[PDB]
Order: C-alpha cells, then sequence, then structure tokens
RNA sequence: AAACGACGAAAACUACGCUUUAGCAGCUUAAUAACCUGCUUAGAGCCCUCUCUCCCUAGCCUCCGCUCUUAGGACGGGGAUCAAGAGAGGUCAAACCCAAAAGAGAUCGCGUGGAAGCCCUGCCUGGGGUUGAAGCGUUAAAACUUAAUCAGGCUAGUUUGUUAGUGGCGUGUCCGUCCGCA
RNA sequence: GUACGGCCGCAAGGUUAAAACUCAAAUGAAUUGACGGGGGCCCGCACAAGCGGUGGAGCAUGUGGUUUAAUUCGAUGCAACGCGAAGAACCUUACCUGGUCUUGACAUCCACGGAAGUUUUCAGAGAUGAGAAUGUGCCUUCGGGAACCGUGAGACAGGUGCUGCAUGGCUGUCGUCAGCUCGUGUUGUGAAAUGUUGGGUUAAGUCCCGCAACGAGCGCAACCCUUAUCCUUUGUUGCCAGCGGUCCGGCCGGGAACUCAAAGGAGACUGCCAGUGAUAAACUGGAGGAAGGUGGGGAUGACGUCAAGUCAUCAUGGCCCUUACGACCAGGGCUACACACGUGCUACAAUGGCGCAUACAAAGAGAAGCGACCUCGCGAGAGCAAGCGGACCUCAUAAAGUGCGUCGUAGUCCGGAUUGGAGUCUGCAACUCGACUCCAUGAAGUCGGAAUCGCUAGUAAUCGUGGAUCAGAAUGCCACGGUG
C-alpha cells in the first residue's frame, strides 16, 4: 500500500496498453466487460498452457484477441483447428465478429506472469517454498535479466501466520521513468488459505520510448 | 453488488424501454396547451397507474461491474474504484497519470 | 509472554528431450576445467507429424455476381501403398505474409397504369391515392402519383324523447297488502 | 564480616572469627538498540517578521449528545468530523411500519406443456391474484430442436450479518523527511565496527578532501508532464504583413511573416570571466542571455511505524441464518433537537452598496444532447424553434477595471436572512423535502476574549467563469484566468 503501481505509470512512456481501439463514453464499459469475460475464459481454457498476456482490438466493428503464451501446443490442438473450435466460443461471447493471434514467447522465464506461474503450482502440490523461491529466482537471472523483485504475502509455505516476504537479486528500480518494469500479480490456493504473489522485473535501459 | 439490488435496476431498464412511445406522446400532449383538459385528466390518470418502478427517472445510475450506488462515472460506466485498477493495468486506451 | 532456523545437500515441464561446435560470463595472479550459465549457428545420431518423390487427369482461376470464355501466375481435382531421398516444423492452424484479372452478357432479385380493401363511412358503392392486383426494363430502365368526391338499411325505426305489461333477489335474513327502477 | 568465644576500650565499638538454612546463579570488560528532568549541530510559514483570516452574528452540510420507529453503516488526536456521500422527495440506501412467499428477487439442473409475446377487464394503496381479446417467430426422421415462459421437489439460492485481532487488494500519517541495507576487504579471540564517521557545501548519504576502505541496491537528481527565447513542417473552421474590390464587414481574391493549431528540435551545462574557499567541491557577485545556478510549477512517497481505516467497491479460509438475518413493493425517516464543535459562504460599510456608457481570459461539455433566433413574461421560463460528435453552433455582452452621476456616516438606499402568498424549471408526486423568480416584513451583525490557522511571488488577498454527480438539488469538490 506505499509503492506505487508500476504499470499504471510505465503506461505512457515504453510498456504497451492491453487495450487501444476506439470508443466515445456509450460503449467501453460494454467493450472493458467483454476483455474481462474472453480474458478470464482464456485463463480457464489454457490454466496448463503458460499464458502471460492478452491483449484486445477492436478494428471496424470487429474483436481481435491477441495471446502471448509459450505452450501454444495445447491450444493449436492436432490438425490445428482447437484453435478456431475455441474462436467459435470467443466470437459467441464477444458478440461481433472475432479473430485471435498467438505470439508465442521463446525463453519466456523474463514474462512477469509466467515467472510468477508454476511456483504456485509447486506451492499448490506442497513443495518446498523456499526451493521454489530460489528455483524462481535462479531460472529469472539465468535467462539475461538485470533484477527480479518478488512478493510473497500470507502463511509462507503453507504457515498460519500471514507473513510478508520478499527476494531481490540484481537491481530493480523503481522510481527511474525509462526502465522497463513489467509488473504482474498472482495468487495460490492452498488447503490452508490463500497467498499473494507479486513480481517486478527490471528489463533493462530503454532510450527513445515507444516506436522500438 | 447487492444481488437484490442488481435485478431491480434491470428490470427498471426492461421495462422502461417499452413504454417510451406512449410515455413520449404523453408528455408531449400534456406540454402543448393546444389539449383539451378532460383528454389531459384522463391521459395523466391512465399514465399514473403504470407500474411505479418503470419510470425513467425513477432508477439510480448503477455501476457496470460492481453496481456500487455512488461516483458512478458517465464517460466509463465504472466507480472510482475501478476505474483506477482499470487505468492502472492499462486497459483504457489512452488513460495516462496527468500533468498539466 | 512468546519468534526458530535441518536434506533443489529428496531441482517437480524438458520448452521435445537426446548429441556435439565458437565465443561470453560467475569463478581467480592470469587462466582453464567441471557446469554455472544463457547465447549465434552447424550437421546428423535418434524416435518423429505434415506437404511430398505414386499414378490418373490437365486439372486449373476470376472481373458480373452464372457462363465456352481472356494477358497470366506463386493457379491447381480423385484413388491403395510408400522403397530411398527432400521442404517445413514439433499436439502449428486461421492473420502477419506475395502481385491480378480481358470481354460478351439473360438478367432472375429489383422499379410496373386504370383498380381490390382503407378516406362522408363502425356492414359496404366509391374511378378523386395507391400496391408486383394488368403491358414491362440493366448494374439499370419504356417517368409517374396509400389522399381531399356531397349523400345511403349505413351498432337500427322502440338503442335518441313520449310511454307499458310482468318473461325481477328490489329494501337491516325477511314471508309483507306497498313505496320504484325497465 | 553476623552470633558465640578471647583480647582491647569509660562507652560508642574495634579486632580474631564461624555454623545451621536458601539459590543456581552472583559478577567485570566490551558491543547493538532503547532511555535521560545530559550536551552540541542542523533543517521545514516550525518561530520571528509580515499579511489575511477562525472563535463575535444569519446560513450550509459534517461531528458528539438528546428525542424519536429509526434518526440508516463506518470514520473517533494530529493522520475522523463540507469524510466515503461526484448532489437522501418515492425509487432510493443498508433504518422503521403494515401486509405476500419458500430450491425464493436473482444463479446451472431433469419430466414435459405452451413461440416468445401485445392491448386492455376487474379486487386490493401496494405486494399479485383471477383471467380474456390474441400470436402460432425460424428449423432434423414428426420416441423435435435453439430462444423465452409454467409447474414438482431435490441437486441449489441469498445475506450492505459479523469477524480489517485470518486476509488479499487499496489508502492516510511519520515523510519527497533523508536515510535504510548489501558484496568484498580490513580491524577486534569474540559479540561487533569500518564503510554510513569528521571540515567545507547543498534540498539531499548532493559534491570534494581526509580517513581500510573499496564498490553496489532501495535511495537524491535526471530520464516523465506543462511554462519560459528561437527553428522547421503542415494553413482550416483561424491571421489579415503587403496588394484589390468592398455592402466597412477579412466577405473573398490571395498568402503562409506572424498570434493560434499539433509533430519533430536548437536550447541553461557552472558554460564564462573575478573574489572567497583547501592551487578543491562550492558560495558570492557581472557578462552574455528569453531565462542563472534546480530557470519555473506537477506526478514519481526509500526499508520500515501506527493489531492505523475499510470483510459497506470487491474477493475472501473458517461461524451464521435454509418456510428467514433470504426475498416483495407502498408510506415515512436518513433532512429532527433545550445543545457544544471542525470548515466555509455571507456582511461590519466612503477602497463601501444604488443605478447608466465601457473594456480585456484560459480551458472546457454537448445527439434520451448541446440547444442560435423570434413572439412574450417586472422576473423564473412558456410557445414556435436554425445550426452542430463541433478551431464552425450553444452554454457565454464575465467582473473586478474604467469614465460619469448619486448617497454622507446613519441598524445605514449597509447587511438578505425569517415570514404570508404568487407562479416557473424539473422529474408519475416538492406539507416532511428541491431550486429559480419577483411584489411585500426587512432578523441578526456594526472587525468579535483566551486562544488559533494559512501563506516567502505572479504566491497571499479579491473578482468572475469553467468542469464532474444527476430528472433538477453546491457556500461542498476539482480546475481556469484577471488584478496583484
Ligand atoms: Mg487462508
Ligand atoms: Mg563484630
Ligand atoms: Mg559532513
Ligand atoms: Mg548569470
Ligand atoms: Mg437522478
Amino acid at each position: 500500500g506505499q509503492k506505487v503501481h508500476p504499470n499504471g505509470i510505465r503506461l505512457g512512456i515504453v510498456k504497451p496498453w492491453n487495450s487501444t481501439w476506439f470508443a466515445n463514453t456509450k460503449e467501453f464499459a460494454d467493450n472493458l466487460d467483454s476483455d474481462f469475460k474472453v480474458r478470464q475464459y482464456l485463463t480457464k481454457e489454457l490454466a496448463k498452457a503458460s499464458v502471460s498476456r492478452i491483449v484486445i482490438e477492436r478494428p471496424a466493428k470487429s474483436i481481435r484477441v491477441t495471446i502471448h503464451t509459450a505452450r501454444p501446443g495445447i491450444v493449436i490442438g492436432k490438425k490445428g483447428e482447437d484453435v478456431e473450435k475455441l474462436r467459435k466460443v470467443v466470437a459467441d461471447i464477444a458478440g461481433v465478429p472475432a479473430q485471435i493471434n498467438i505470439a508465442e514467447v521463446r525463453k519466456p522465464e523474463l514474462d512477469a506472469k509466467l515467472v510468477a506461474d508454476s511456483i504456485t503450482s509447486q506451492l499448490e502440490r506442497r513443495v518446498m517454498f523456499r526451493r521454489a523461491m530460489k528455483r524462481a529466482v535462479q531460472n529469472a537471472m539465468r535467462l539475461g535479466a538485470k533484477g527480479i523483485k518478488v512478493e510473497v504475502s500470507g502463511r509462507l509455505g503453507g504457515a498460519e501466520i500471514a507473513r510478508t516476504e520478499w527476494y531481490r537479486e540484481g537491481r530493480v528500480p523503481l522510481h527511474t521513468l525509462r526502465a522497463d518494469i513489467d509488473y504482474n500479480t498472482s495468487e495460490a490456493h492452498t488447503t490452508y488459505g490463500v497467498i499473494g504473489v507479486k513480481v517486478w522485473i527490471f528489463k533493462g535501459e530503454i532510450l527513445g520510448g515507444m516506436a522500438a | 453488488a447487492k444481488q437484490s439490488m442488481k435485478a431491480r435496476e434491470v428490470k427498471r431498464v426492461a421495462l422502461a424501454d417499452k413504454y417510451f412511445a406512449k410515455r413520449a406522446e404523453l408528455k408531449a400532449i400534456i406540454s402543448d396547451v393546444n389539449a383539451s383538459d378532460e383528454d389531459r385528466w384522463n391521459a395523466v390518470l391512465k399514465l399514473q397507474t403504470l407500474p411505479r418502478d418503470s419510470s425513467p427517472s425513477r432508477q439510480r445510475n448503477r455501476c457496470r461491474q460492481t453496481g456500487r450506488p455512488h461516483g458512478f462515472l458517465r464517460k466509463f460506466g465504472l466507480s472510482r474504484i475501478k476505474v483506477r485498477e482499470a487505468a492502472m493495468r492499462g486497459e483504457i486506451p489512452g488513460l495516462k497519470k496527468a500533468s498539466w
């Protein structure tokens, strides 16, 4: 409750948005709800495949959903028809004609969500929490990142007291307005309660801002 | 986000979008002085025994996602607490913190 | 009032793994080395999936939506199998990706000049309004026109005003000679 | 170092000197925090200096208490109290009063039947009971299907009920205060220390020097958003530098020098000359400069503190109610009251009110909309109503200013509240409970104790305008410029 949310301050410098179509004060509540529904359905449909980001667009009364994942095999399916099969249901949800795109990420351990994922899975399957934390740190460090701050709140390792713990390797700035700060948060459900996982990742210095 | 209050609001739309023509013509007739007293009285008496909760200006504008009965904004159709988390995540095409 | 610290030294998807090559980096006098690493690409070991090397056919396509049909190209339809080689990929498909059509041309849908209902008019006579209800016509046409004709058994002499019998529970439950409506 | 015992002494007592019994501790040197009614230094409208205000008096919501059926929930020193609530007549909103219910108002589900559905008839204030006039909307093998209704339970609902002492998320304060740590090395047997300390300097752990310190992270600044000089690009709905007609209006003929419009940049960096300072860092002057030392404003809130505040935005592990804490609509009350309080508007009158020419802003909102004209109304606005998702039209002749007149120090031609009535906007309905209007009574109050708060420059202080909430209902909130 002290630090500012970094995405909301990095929106207008380097970090791209997740919804930037054109509405006029009438249908964006509806567009926002449709985006939320399609994202929450995509999460439940691809809870196994590691999925990090979902972006939306609305060119000329048509919805385009772009998914950035690391296991496109499950979503594509055999003979490349499951993607169209689920495009049918997302088009039914969105009403307007729909199309979907896949932006499979090579070496995606630098993605905030996919680096905060599978550690929730290890905690759920009762793997040691300290082992999971150190594995996540080493995996996020070995790919060339310059710093990952992940915050874990609530019953560390299925404990009985909601405590606060956080590791930090490298350097993770939060006040610099040029540093690419990929931020996300996830939750783990266990037999003893719920745990929160917040992740900041410092990609490095990026000058020139947008337009590559 | 009470479920009991989340149905009355949608009823107040699903019933107010049906009596649009009759109410509009009645308002025009009773607003134009070029009418008859008996006809206007009969029209207002017929209008008043129409279901009360079907009036247009009898429903408070309710938030879309959470239904907070205060701070409803026309621009986003969402309350302040939800528009904060929406603009902070970045789903609003153009919402950046500002500085004049 | 309390608050310990033990075993990724029980690496929990392999992202196909499995092989191997250059450099980088953590290591330290400088280095190597294990791998501690990711990281450009090489080739095939080894399981692979798809289009294939099969033949038949010349399929083939696209502006006009249909058509013999026209420069043309990356254009391409059926049946069993794969001997050994070749493109991709890894539970890979839409979008991203690369440049398109020449004409003839019936024109079906699509817009009709004398009429069946709604307008004095609640049955129905209205040519004064009209619909594909009648001639007809290409990416379009041989234009063309739902309102204003007085008035009829037009809810039918008893429903509008005289007025009359009993084919009425009349009245606090009420039998009650009777007041009161038809 | 006590009793007994021996000695000494007039005495006070001295000297020699035990035993029984209790405990697992009693201690000293040093380190880190903490504390002191210990000290030193430094900083911030913290004081001082100033200038305006709050306690004195109408009124407004808000707070505690009281009353009440409830006066709906939480917030409770800074850091709650013009707070959520960016606008409570019913609806509303969770409170109160009467009545209807039961896998329920709203969620998936089977046995099937009716297209869903549109107008009205009635009893009830209503809650929802009867029902008719009706429609048969597209589709497989017609042991029919989607969609919507209807019933029968059980698989289910529902909770603004509580637990912010289970929590997530969020927020405020300490505090944009300047510190909070780590790696290696070194020092001490060790806990631990250095770095982080000390002089200059600053807004700063900002910079320099010295010193076993050397470096790094979160950190102080910058990178982000506007203003301030200048360059180019594009010239419409805008400008008329120059030229022309001209209805005297930029109307167009024209154009891109300018103001403006949005895109990319030059640009202030101790860059300089002098003094001071340690031949440093820096500070002070001056020169250029549009701007000078951070050029000027805003977001960005470092580890951590307050079982800090919300299970009432939301989700949420447990209790919980399951023929009612779930659910039904109508009428009230959240707006009341012998009271005390935070905050602000309104006034004290000669820089001030009364009226008549007259002037200069920015930025905004607009289709269930913004809504020019015109006819009217002493006034609110009524009718008719052009244009416009808008550099086009509306909201919107802005004022303070200015030149005149006028009043003359008086409860005042100040002050505009309470009162009876009148219509108007507005939404089915303003007795509880709107606002506007103007005719009429014209309150209080006449710079207000102790206390007390805000500001260091285009800021205090004054004047008006704009924006969101919403049928209307701002002295509250957020912005904008003028004076200064
Ligand atoms: Mg839990
Ligand atoms: Mg003695
Ligand atoms: Mg010092
Ligand atoms: Mg200077
Ligand atoms: Mg309203």
